[PDB]
RNA sequence: AAGAAAAUGUUUU
RNA sequence: AGGGGAUCGAAGAUGAUCAGAUACCGUCGUAGUCUUAACCAUAAACUAUGCCGACUAGGGAUCGGGUGGUGUUUUUUUAAUGACCCACUCGGCACCUUACGAGAAAUCAAAGUCUUUGGGUUCUGGGGGGAGUAUGGUCGCAAGGCUGAAACUUAAAGGAAUUG
């Protein structure tokens, strides 16, 4: 080495990084719309989510909290924000 | 770090570099606050309005959308706890360790911890007095933690 | 004890190494030649190392010893000369007419040349 | 003679190589003491000190003699030698000899001003061996060589004419004192320096301007 | 750190510290104690008289020998009695 | 260094390493000058004609010299893809 | 001596002194 | 500065791939090998050959630079290796050190030994790391047959390539040859494919 | 000075570690520090694999063994020669033989 | 806990510059840190740096060019008087023709011939050679 | 598997 | 001071050894060993390495948490938990190699970034003894703990390593 870009480092080698120990850090977390099973709202979900997170007009559990990331209740679907 | 023990944990949020709302977010702010309202009326904290607020709802900083945090919108609205909430929950587990500690007596180690939550309360509440956020006579007694925790 | 020490094991060394197309692998006409080739100062020393010499010509006569340079820097020469000449250069056969690759490798040949015959299993 | 091995050497006879600075410049190793012989005539060398050590067998005391030797032309060049003989004459020759092939460059400067001829270090240098740290600090013209005598003699010897000299640890360790004080003369052209800053072509080495002086013919 | 206080604000206990470890000198703990006053017969001065008791043959440690010759002797100024070395070859005969 | 009248009177311009501009000193017996032969027309390695790269001895103990010899290589030509600054 | 056998005669000898001490009045 | 004829050629390309130069070292690499291509499973990391090709003809450069052919010497301690650098300095006017390295050769300047090289070509760093201390003791570049693995301690020229082959050690050391003679002149036009058979330099075996 | 680098024991972390006795002389000694040996000797080997076996009821009797840890004291250990005296490089060489 | 980002900075350049990085990352990078480093810049003993925003205290990446010898805080910034910048300069620097005492005056921070010529002073910052 | 007893040596070269 | 007191076992009793052997060894055995309620506050209480913060080599394991995988296995019904494998990451007990560096050395990733000496801060030492003693104070039922000299004496004492 001896001789490296500190500005521009490789989105591979950022990605392995830690969240606060990037370039600039920031949250790896994201946020989700999930299906309820009722309706008349897509139900925004944290992705870390510590919450037993149910539906606005339902009351189906829609994410479970775990260590990390918050699990789904094995039946929703789910996009990326 | 760790204040009082010898770990050296960095684990903590990594707030976005990103001042603005997401741009998948429609809410308005000022319906947010009425969230907010809503939550601190079921006596809520602002941690846990926050949780359930970036959990349930799709508000990742309530002070990146409303432009004000949480406590300042409780205090602006006078739902603003009589002790700061960081301030309760020190005085609660030191409530709860005295009477685990009257409790059988010889938990050695319970009343080293109860030193320790008892220093951390005494530092903050000094910090508190200072900023004026406590009075200035306001003192934790052990006889009273109870009663002032509910 | 009847270890030979290094005046004589030196001696049969030289006389090995520059005598070979000479003296037999028997120890009465290897003492005589050694009396004509070598300037020895002592009866006793001659037949020691006229035995050490014999002693060598019989375990060369099974292969070659270490530290024994005579004319076999030929053989060994020509045996080094080649083992695979005009058969296969582990290359461009032993296989249909391609190299069998991996995956990984398959990029890697991606890279900068298109033109390589791959079989990446 | 010399018949020399070391083409190195072989340039310096041929006189190929007709300075030290040259061979101190391609940081050539000097493997023969006739180099330093022929490119530096005016080295004078000075005994500081012949101690006996002594190794304990079978009735012991095998009572060697070590002896230690500069070398120098009071003009840039100084070398140090530690040799350990069975006699004290054996001990001052080989001393003499490793001296000379541990002769390096000293970079002398100015204190103050640029009036002409360097009569300083041209920045503080230390050295340390052993626990004896010597720290050389530049002196204005006229303060002479503020040390005690055996560094002065080095000093004097590599050619420096004003200089302070500070000095920690076990400085009666006279050896380890003049190898400290070396190797602050020797850090003397390892420190970089703004008038050193500038960028220059990396001239080729004499050992390939001149690579026919290694053959037989 | 160097195990020190470096603080723009802290020379009160630079110079506390300072004064608490100079008290393991010899020469300052005497100095301040006054030691030289009490104790040390001579009671601060390079030179005393005295009378003398008696004559001493005093035998020299190892690894020596030849019992030493000095003489007790009784300081007029305190009265405290030290044994005091007779420097020469005899001179013992000229003190009595 | 020079005195008045700008006449040169330090001796001995050291050189100094290509990778850390770091003097190389006249005993530091681990630095290297590599010259690479300069090349025209398809071959012929000019003689006496080279890129010349010294490198300290501190940047070889600690491994760095073929890294740093790729950077130098790769700016002054002599490499097309073999170093990358990011990384 | 043993530093240890050391330490327990001097505690021996401080118990002595402190008794004879004490009974001087 | 090289060009599209210096540029990799698909027939030693295939050559490099057939002798396995590629097949870089387990998991296990030194962190001062950029050479390593994406890494395949089962552990094997890729070497990147065009990488691997740069630095050989980098190498040859430097050795066709080097004004004396008998000041290169090029040493081999692992026997993979030997018959590689024997006829290196066969083809080349190289100067070979197989098998033992007797150390001392380059400082310890006595007669039966003490050869004082410009450069020094390595088949493997670990198992001559004799041979590079001194070179380090004396000047002395150092080119070396580098796998991911390998020491880069005085290593100027690393040559990314497996070790653990007798293929990979003789393709390189015939490669290094072949262009060492093409920018001497010895080969008159960088297009013929060197009719001298790249497995002269494989290890014999039986 | 020190002679081993962590200590002539096993315990960076711990801070106190039970004893055990020493199976030989009975000494206190902590158990990290201790040496431990495994025996896995069949119960009848004696040259008497054979002798057992025919005088045995059943066939292919497939006889036990007895299994046994033994912790040693250093002194025992080196009386005994479970373990030896090692010259300092050797010392730092902890696989076993 | 950090007491003087400078302090950190200066620390982190000597380590890079003595390991003989090209580069080097510091972080909370601060103004003070920011002035010091332009002095240094404009003296020649590093490159070009940049100034990375992220919403906390910032970061910076320094260019070094090997020029460096050694860039250290004094600590604590003691006061300095005109007269006591020349015995400053003498305990710090390696020589009187080159290497800076940088002084934080109310004129700016400044190198100590600045200062000097100037005629002002101030606080002790560190020093450069 | 293991294998009893063994204290002392004046001072200065 | 109660309780408990199997075992082992300061003291003691005893057999042996021995020149003596109220020592090692052997057989018993009080206090003790355990507990409760109070005292004591000391250990080679050791990593003989204060704490906080930053930076400076390479590597492989391992503990806890987390992330990812066309992964292996386990069945529930698509999937999924668990265990495992690979990669990455934070935190931890450590280890291996090399030491740019440090050190008197032994050695040390800190004991490095120290004469190119300043990130913050607490405590301690100033040749060996006398001496952790005397005295005073204070704590303790006591044993003792904490604090703590001087007279006087002395040229070494000591650390690490080398050869015998
Ligand atoms: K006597
Ligand atoms: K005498
Ligand atoms: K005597
Ligand atoms: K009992
Ligand atoms: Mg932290
Ligand atoms: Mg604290
Ligand atoms: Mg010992
Ligand atoms: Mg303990
Ligand atoms: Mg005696
Ligand atoms: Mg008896
Ligand atoms: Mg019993
Ligand atoms: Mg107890
Ligand atoms: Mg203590
Ligand atoms: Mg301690
Ligand atoms: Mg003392
Ligand atoms: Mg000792
Ligand atoms: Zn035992």
């Amino acid at each position: 080495v001896l001789v490296q870009d500190l500005l521009h480092p490789t989105a591979a080698s950022e990605a392995r990084k830690h969240k606060l120990k990037t370039l600039v850090q920031g949250p790896r977390s994201y946020f989700l719309d999930v299906k309820c099973p009722g309706c008349l709202n897509i139900t925004t979900v944290f992705s870390h989510a510590q919450t037993a997170v149910t539906c606005e007009s339902c009351s189906t559990i829609l994410c479970t909290p775990t260590g990390g990331k918050a699990k789904l209740s094995e039946g929703t679907s789910f996009r990326r924000k | 770090g760790r204040m009082h023990s010898a770990g050296k944990g960095i684990s903590s949020s990594a707030i976005p570099y990103s001042r603005n709302a997401p741009a998948w977010f429609k809410l308005s702010s000022e319906s947010v606050i009425e969230q907010i309202v809503k939550y601190a009326r079921k006596g809520l904290t602002p941690s846990q309005i926050g949780v359930l607020l970036r959990d349930a709802h799709g508000v990742t900083q309530a002070r990146v959308i409303t432009g004000n945090k949480i406590m300042r919108i409780l205090k602006s609205n006078g739902l603003a706890p009589e002790i700061p909430e960081d301030l309760y929950y020190l005085i609660k587990k030191a409530v709860s360790v005295r009477k685990h500690l009257e409790r059988n007596r010889k938990d050695k180690d319970a009343k080293f911890r109860l030193i320790l939550i008892e220093s951390r309360i005494h530092r903050l509440a000094r910090y508190y007095r200072t900023v004026a956020v406590l009075p200035p006579n306001w003192k934790y007694e052990s006889a009273t933690a109870s009663a002032l925790v509910n | 004890g009847r270890v030979r020490t290094k005046t004589v094991k030196r001696a049969s060394k030289a006389l090995i190494e520059r005598y070979y197309p000479k003296l037999t692998l028997d120890f009465q006409t290897n003492k005589r030649l050694c009396d004509e080739i070598a300037t020895i100062q002592s009866k006793r020393l001659r037949n020691k190392i006229a035995g050490y010499t014999t002693h060598l010509m019989k375990r060369i006569q099974k292969g070659p010893v270490r530290g024994i340079s005579f004319k076999l820097q030929e053989e060994e020469r020509e045996r080094k000369d080649q083992y695979v000449p005009e058969v296969s250069a582990l290359d461009l056969s032993r296989s249909n007419g391609v190299l069998n690759v991996d995956n990984q490798t398959s990029d890697l040949v991606k890279s900068l040349g298109l033109k390589l015959p791959l079989s990446v299993i | 003679g010399w018949v020399p091995v070391t083409k190195l050497g072989r340039l310096v006879k041929a006189g190929k190589i007709t300075t030290i600075e040259e061979i101190f410049l391609h940081s050539l190793p000097v493997k023969e003491f006739q180099i330093i012989d022929t490119l530096l005539p005016g080295l004078q060398d000075e005994v500081m000190n012949i101690k006996p050590v002594q190794k304990q067998t079978r009735a012991g005391q095998r009572t060697r003699f070590k002896a230690v030797v500069v070398v120098g032309d009071s003009n840039g060049h100084v070398g140090l030698g530690i040799k350990t003989a069975k006699e004290v004459a054996g001990a001052i020759r080989a001393g003499i000899i490793i001296a000379k092939l541990s002769v390096i460059p000293i970079r002398r400067g100015y204190w103050g001003t640029n009036l002409g001829q360097p009569h300083s270090l041209a920045t503080k240098t230390t050295g340390k061996c052993g626990s004896v740290t010597v720290r050389l600090i530049p002196a204005p013209r006229g303060s002479g060589i503020v040390a005690s005598p055996a560094v002065k003699k080095l000093l004097q010897l590599a050619g420096v004419e004003d200089v302070y000299t500070q000095s920690n640890g076990k400085t009666r360790t006279l050896e380890n004192t003049l190898k400290a004080a070396f190797v602050a003369i020797g850090n003397t052209y390892g420190f970089l320096t703004p008038n050193l800053w500038a960028e220059q072509p990396l001239p080729v080495s004499p050992l390939d301007i001149y690579s026919d002086e290694a053959s037989a013919q | 750190g160097k195990g020190k206080p470096r603080g723009l604000n802290s020379a009160r206990k630079l110079r506390v510290h300072r004064r608490n470890n100079r008290w393991a000198e010899n020469n300052y703990k005497k100095r301040l104690l006054g030691t030289a006053f009490k104790s040390s017969p001579f009671g601060g001065s390079s030179h005393a008289k005295g009378i003398v008791l008696e004559k001493l043959g005093i035998e020299s440690k190892q690894p020596n020998s030849a019992i030493r010759k000095c003489v007790r002797v009784q300081l007029i100024k305190n009265g405290k009695k030290v044994t005091a070395f007779v420097p020469n070859d005899g001179c013992l005969n000229f003190v009595d | 260094m020079e005195n008045d009248k700008g006449q040169l009177v330090e001796l001995y311009v050291p050189r100094k390493c290509s990778a850390t501009n770091r003097i190389i000193k006249a005993d530091d017996h681990a630095s290297v000058q590599i010259n690479v032969a300069k090349v025209d027309e398809e071959g012929r390695a000019i003689p006496g004609e080279y890129v010349t790269y010294a490198l300290s001895g501190y940047v070889r103990s600690r491994g760095e010299s073929d890294d740093s010899l790729n950077r130098l290589a790769q700016n002054d030509g002599l490499l097309k893809n073999v170093w990358s600054y990011s990384r | 001596m043993r530093a240890k056998w050391r330490k327990k005669r001097t505690r021996r000898l401080k118990r002595k002194r402190r008794k004879v001490r004490a009974r001087s009045k | 500065s090289l060009p599209a004829t210096f540029d990799l050629t698909p027939e030693d390309a295939q050559l490099l791939l057939a002798a396995n130069t590629h097949l870089g070292a387990r998991n296990v690499q030194v962190h001062q090998e950029p050479y390593v291509f994406n890494a395949r499973p089962d552990g094997v990391h890729v070497i990147n050959v065009g990488k691997t090709w740069e630095k050989l003809v980098l190498a040859a450069r430097i050795i066709a630079a080097i004004p004396n052919p008998e000041d290169v010497v090029a040493i081999s301690s692992r026997t993979f290796g030997q018959r590689a650098v024997l006829k290196f300095a066969a083809h080349t006017g190289a100067t070979p050190i197989a098998g033992r390295f007797t150390p001392g050769s380059f400082t310890n300047y006595i007669t039966r030994s003490f050869k004082e090289p410009r450069l020094v070509i390595v088949t493997d760093p670990r198992s001559d790391a004799q041979a590079i201390k001194e070179a380090s003791y004396v000047n002395i570049p150092v080119i070396a047959l580098t796998d991911l693995d390998s020491p880069s301690e005085f290593v100027d020229v690393a040559i990314p390539c497996n070790n653990r082959g007798k293929h990979s050690i003789g393709l390189i050391w015939y490669l290094l040859a072949r262009e060492v003679l093409r920018l001497r002149g010895a080969l008159v036009d960088r297009t013929q494919p060197w009719s001298i058979m790249p497995d002269l330099y494989f290890y014999r075996d039986p | 000075p020190k002679k081993r680098a962590s200590n002539g024991r096993n315990k960076k972390g711990r801070g106190h570690v039970k004893p055990v006795r020493c199976v030989n002389c009975s000494k206190s000694i902590p158990k990290d520090k201790a040496i431990k040996r495994m025996a896995i000797r069949n119960i009848v080997e004696a040259a008497a694999v054979r002798d057992l076996s025919e005088a045995s009821v059943y066939p292919e009797y497939a006889l036990p063994k007895t299994y046994n840890k033994l912790h040693y004291c250093v002194s025992c250990a080196i009386h005994a020669r479970i373990v030896r005296v090692r010259s300092r490089e050797d010392r730092k060489n902890r696989a076993p033989p | 806990t950090r007491s003087s980002v400078l302090a950190d900075a200066l620390n982190a350049i000597n380590n890079a510059e003595k390991t003989g990085k090209r580069q080097v990352l510091i972080r909370p990078s601060s103004k003070v840190i920011i002035k010091f480093l332009q002095v240094m810049q404009k003296h020649g003993y590093i490159g070009e740096f940049e100034y990375i925003d992220d919403h906390r205290s910032g970061k910076i990446v320094v260019q070094l060019n090997g020029r460096l010898n050694k860039c250290g805080v004094i600590s604590p910034r003691f006061n300095v008087k005109i007269g006591d910048i020349e015995k400053w300069t003498a305990n710090l620097l390696p020589a009187r023709q080159f290497g800076y005492v940088i002084l934080t005056t109310s004129a700016g921070i400044m190198d100590h011939e600045e200062a000097r010529r100037k005629h002002v002073s101030g606080k002790i910052l560190g020093f450069v050679y």
